[PDB]
């Protein structure tokens, strides 16, 4: 996260870290709860190679990383179809937890946005993880999770701003449907963020709008993070998610 | 619930066998695997979801299966491969998980002649009063062997027991001990002491004898 | 990268049964344990096991009267069984599933070696030991409560060394032969010390075989 | 390079390397000479984002690398308008030579396919360059010109190798008909091999089929290395490259 | 610390962690309180070249780095006068702290062992700290305190033990009078754990023998760690620190 | 060597690289010629513990590091018996050639000074090697040979300086009878030069003066090079070298 | 990591023998070469070598006739010996010193396989060949110029196969037998493909074994 | 130049021996070493620099030695330990360097009796006029074994060969194919085929025959 504070202990209750093996259990995406037995995240993190289940562990929300660690297991990986790299589209999986949760105070799912909610400029919306602090700067040992409010960008005007400065013809489509933009050069996700939730606070409730997906790299000058844009995939989420 | 079939087997080495396993329902997620229990030790996982093959294990093992029935098979037998195998699989997460009953493998083989010998009763047996008498026989096929005792000619009954290795981990034959149970106020009785075996691999009876001094 | 068991090897009937697990190295954080028991001839049965997440499964007899536990001050995981009876006497195993699973047998990748428990109203007692003059070999009797476990030159004679199943005497107590073919140009030339240990009365004692 | 020997010196006169300003003069991507004032090389070399003229220079081709560099300065770059990334495709581009070069024996330019080639497979088929050696090793401090004979794949062949062992739908295309294959577990390209040249010896004479251009990782089983398929950009490059 | 555990919460109540100022306050250097005001720690940490005491700072026991830190400044820094390098000797220093420490059934003083002890090889000792693991590796990120019981060498067995499989010539002392040799290949201190305290129960009383110094790598074979002797120094220990 | 030009063709015939076996036979430490068998060198690029032979090789005068290898085998090892490290002294070692060398105007040995030589302040001295550049910069990839004139200073001049900013006692001794300093703040020696020669042109006539030993870092204010001084130990070197 | 020589194995008299060594991995920069050679059941004796800097070495009688180099296009080492004579008949082997001393015995550490050269007045011959019916096996003759060399099933048969040393029938022909000991339920179960070769005619040829 | 000692030796599994090497002068800079060939493959370095046991090689091996005279030791003998071993040594650089003689190590073993087969001449061989017929001794020991051809009960001398596998690698024993060299137009003489081997290890002459039809 580029910018932004620690987050109140009470604030995000889905946020999850997801845990590859090595010399410890490292941190390496994250993820949100969206039912009691789904995590909602990024196809890059664990696609689009298949990954044996045993290298990998689920942890909920902590405040500090490392210093609490209670890995749940995870029963299995969908990856949508249609997903190869991030720049084409289709950065979305799901993985499915052995064990269900028991929903508490502390640990309370978001909800899915309605396939009509479209977010336009203006909201108000947040992005929360565990990633990079700058451009090259790995998140002090202390660990804790940050949290930073974003601007939201119109998705043509965001097309607009990626061909600045770049060879790529004005005809060629850059960011897409699938897709929504977000921050700006004070104000972004960064590396370790992927797959982390971008919230909106809609009607009084929050929402889930979208995945940190890619960008050009943290913080630059026109170039907005890029998310996977969630209405657009519900009809796949909902196949699987027991509504 | 798992049945597994055959509930044993023999079979030559190069041979080739296959081992199936049944339920009445499927398993949750490619959830079966195969384990090799040798004689003495820890069941050793070899498959697992249906059919990736463990590292370090040798390729002549191999299985796939239906979600319902499932299928295990050698490449061609060796002698170490001689072991129990069994299937376990689950059904949920959480619930129905279990072991099959288990197949044993055992491996035709040529006859071999036992080779006989006998050992005396020694100092602290007899220091403290008793004795015993032990005769042996090595890397014999098959089981099928009967030992008598005879002492001063005498023949002997009971007063003997018997022990089995279950198999030589590489010429997958016996050997069996043999002991003559005896007091000191007994085995000052007699003198000449011998064991004589008859094995389905020999030309005859042959015997190997001593005597108390 | 191994497991051990530990446990008493000989209880009475009525007792509670305890027994225990450790990691020999690193920490099981993340991964799971299971119990696994083998009564003589029989095939494998499961007892339980705790998932990564902490979560106990038991099986279906074992609810009445199992608890595993896990503390990681010690590195260890316990296993308590209630009320045992004669029938309970098996082969006990750890074992390690890689995914966390708390409730899964189709890939136990890592097992301890097991130790056996033997549920019987009798005593302890400790072996006697004798040679066996010159092949030639080394003789172990009348200890009770299984196993007993035989080594040559504190093991340094690996070498040729078979070892017979034990059988009980009719005076309640188990015999065992280990016997070893050599030629007999071997004899003096090699040193053939026998050691032997018994573990259920702590038992250690050594001899040397010779003419 | 994974695999094959050091080059013979009269053996490949159009192999050109170029260089980034730094501590020194750094090699980072390889090209070809296909005209007295052109060379052709991967657009992921140079973009999508534009770059200054001060940080470029083209050598010829040297035998070792550094120790006779006469550098050469670039007029102008050209990228094809449709690239953003190379897997999406379009993965070529264009320098031009502020001064052209003087042909000689030692320094000729390669032969273009006509746009009929098709390159089926059984080929004789070599690529040549100063790239890592292994998966992660730089090429030892000599630093000599590489050279590689590789096999070539028919493409839907190709695109169902990479299918095996990932998540992606069989029906989403990875390799595209812009693009060709080559390569084997033993025999590709690797790191900074990138717009190099793909050559094949047909009909007596040598023809470049591709230019190196992505893989998934070097060597890897069923992941042959990805090219750029020249016969497919023919009529852009001779919009500019006076034939 | 190479082998040993995690250490038990109430189990060694003066050990010190040293932290300079960087992203976040890392940890260095080990220490041990032996007055209210004052931690002995090992002269390499600070020396020979003087540092700003704006860059330093003191943290007492903790179970596990960072999570927990509540930094206390440093007034003076005394390293011993015939300081140089390690392997001349005398790797002693003191650091007087700006406030002082309330003693409290977590947080108390090691006592100095009497001039006259010895500790003659067989007694029972420990080494604690938060240093590498393995030869190369980092203490992974929860970061606890641990803690391993070493053998000690009488000095003149250590010294004949760095002479083998070296050039060095047999009169030539090695390991000098003010220093101390404890470990074998499977328990040693590492790196990190420098200045940490050597400590042995004599009498059920725990004593300070010894300070982390230096070795020829983390458990070789034929090389033991090498301790500072405390008892060498006592009376210039005493001439700062108010007994 | 930090400063200097790159080193002019005909003019250090005596100048030796060290190489190590690896990936390629890497430059590690220099030597000068002083017989047709003899390499003078310092001790702490091969000892103090003992070193195998198969891993060593010697390189004579090139221009160029690794363009023209021609490696020559080693037969024997010789430290100096009262070595262990470089602050204590006798930093000095020799390596015996398998194969005697064709002396060549191109290849020839350095002179020895005669014990009377104080070499004072004032001289003419350079100082040669394949170093590194700045303080933590290697040397670039064309990898010339570079040379540098320094000032020489008188022994306790520099002892003082190394006192300055240090918490060490004046009376100790840091710099030492059998050492020789030289140097500034804009022209050293670095990493890598070690064991190479500095020669001062004495009455028409090349000498070696000394080996380069040890410094605190390179170029730094008010540390001068320290170097071992070689009429300190000629009959050590004339017991095994045939004058 | 291994070295391969090469040679004609058979060569007449008086023609001059040439033999070549290739560095199957690598670049041997830095490294030597010798060349030994063992004349029928004599020991081993050294013919010269190459040192690291390039230097030739050559034993008392070599000087007279052997040239040694070495071409770094190639990554190869090359030896040539004029004006053989029937005695130089020995197998050749090329071996690395990894201290690079072109003269040294006491550290050759790795190995070609070595090439047999023959010096005779004759022809080369390729070989015949037959089955010999079930035990089992597989039977060559009348080849020249050996070695020759025996494979069953491309060698995926590796397990139990004897080979008989050559002998000459006095027919000046070598002849040379190859066997396997199997139980008889084994006929026909396996499928006992023979595979056999001879390099200094080029010949490769297949029979099968079946009664 | 050097000799080593002894030419040649015999000695049991489990027993230790010891081989030396001398010379006129001493060796320049502890330059000696020994290795192993086992038959038909490339000699391997065992130790190197007097002392220094090569990687890999089983801590059995040992030697040291004062500079003109050397030693080489077992820990204790296997039966793949057998081979022919060599010292080699220089004695200056450039110039004197050498190899020894050579000792051959030879394994006593217990007594085997020799297994006995025939094989018929096959097709092409008479399909060309040509026949042979084999006879084999397998797992042998010691190598003193006598056959005699016998056809038609006719004793047979001259017109035969026999070849022997040096040693068995693991069993330390041998094998012994032995050809009767035939025409068609002899083989066609007779009917009955048979060979018979007398070897010390035997009850007795056993003989295994065939017959042409």
């Amino acid at each position: 996260i580029v910018g932004g504070q620690e987050a109140p202990r009470s604030k995000w209750p889905w946020q999850v870290s997801l845990r590859v093996h090595g010399p410890y259990w490292m941190h390496f995406c994250g993820g949100s709860l969206i039912h009691p037995q789904w995590v909602l995240t990024a196809a890059h993190c664990v696609g689009p190679d298949v990954k044996d289940l045993a290298a990998l562990r689920v942890q909920l929300r902590e405040q500090h990383l490392y210093y609490q660690d209670q890995l749940l297991p995870v029963s299995r990986i969908i990856v949508h179809p249609q997903f190869y790299t991030a720049q084409i589209g289709a950065d979305i999986a799901l993985l499915e937890l052995e064990e269900p949760v028991n929903v508490s105070s502390h640990v309370h799912t978001v909800t899915l946005p309605p396939a009509s909610e479209t977010f336009p400029p203006g909201m108000p919306c947040w992005v929360t993880g565990w990633g990079d602090v700058d451009n090259d700067e790995r998140l002090p040992p202390p660990f804790p999770l940050k949290q930073v409010k974003v601007p939201i960008m119109e998705n043509h005007i965001c097309d607009a701003k990626y061909h600045l400065g770049a060879y790529t013809g004005d005809d060629v489509r850059i960011v897409r449907d699938d897709m929504l933009c977000a921050g700006n050069t004070r104000r972004d996700s960064c590396q370790g963020d992927s797959g982390g939730p971008l919230v909106c606070k809609v009607n009084g409730t929050w929402l889930q709008a979208g995945v940190v997906s890619w960008g050009e790299g943290c913080a630059q000058p026109n170039r907005p993070g890029i998310y996977t844009r969630v209405t657009y995939y519900l009809d796949w989420i909902h196949h699987y998610v027991p509504k | 619930q798992m049945t597994q079939s055959p509930s044993s087997l023999s079979a030559s080495v190069g041979d080739r066998v296959t081992i199936t396993c049944q339920s009445i329902k499927s398993v949750y997620n490619n959830r079966l695997g195969w384990y090799q229990q040798k004689p003495g030790k820890a069941p050793k996982l070899l498959i697992y979801e249906t059919s990736i093959l463990t590292s370090g294990v040798p390729s002549r093992f191999s299985g796939s299966g239906s979600g319902t029935d499932f299928t295990l098979t050698i490449s061609s037998l060796q002698c170490e491969d001689f072991a129990t195998y069994y299937c376990a699989g689950g059904f949920d997460r959480s619930g129905d998980t279990t072991f099959g009953q288990g197949t044993k493998v055992e491996i035709k083989r040529t006859v071999a002649a036992p080779s006989v010998f006998i050992f005396p009763p020694s100092d602290e047996q007899l220091k403290s009063g008793t004795a015993s008498v032990v005769c042996l026989l090595n890397n014999f096929y098959p089981r099928e062997a009967k030992v008598q005792w005879k002492v001063d000619n005498a023949l002997q009954s009971g007063n003997s027991q018997e022990s089995v290795t279950e198999q030589d981990s590489k010429d997958c034959t016996y050997s069996l001990s043999s002991t003559l149970t005896l007091s000191k106020a007994d085995y000052e009785k007699h003198k000449v002491y011998a064991c004589e075996v008859t094995h389905q691999g020999l030309s005859s009876p042959v015997t190997k004898s001593f005597n108390r001094g | 990268v191994q497991l051990v068991e530990s446990g008493p090897g000989c209880v009475k009937p009525s007792e509670t049964l305890s027994l225990t697990c450790t990691v020999s190295r690193f920490s099981l954080i993340g991964y799971a344990i299971t119990w696994i028991r083998q009564p003589p001839g029989k095939g494998l049965e499961w007892i339980g096991g705790i998932s990564s997440a902490a979560t106990t499964f038991y099986s279906s007899w074992a609810k009445s009267r199992v608890t595993i536990s896990v503390d990681t001050s010690k590195n260890q995981f316990s296993l308590k069984l209630s009320s045992v009876t004669a029938a309970d006497t098996a082969v006990y195993y750890c074992a390690r599933d890689p995914r966390g699973y708390g409730a899964a047998l189709d890939r136990l990748d890592l097992w301890g070696q097991g130790t056996l428990v033997t549920v019987s109203s009798a005593s302890t007692k400790g072996p006697s030991v004798f040679p066996l003059a010159p092949a030639l070999g080394c003789l172990v009797k009348d200890y009770f409560c299984e196993p007993v476990t035989v080594s040559w030159n504190s093991g340094a004679l690996t070498s040729g060394v078979h070892t017979f199943p034990a059988v009980l005497q009719s005076s309640g107590l188990y015999s065992l032969s280990s016997v070893v073919t050599v030629p007999s140009s071997s004899l003096g030339t090699q040193t053939y010390i026998c050691n032997v240990n018994h573990k259920p009365s702590n038992t250690k004692v050594d001899k040397k075989v010779e003419p």
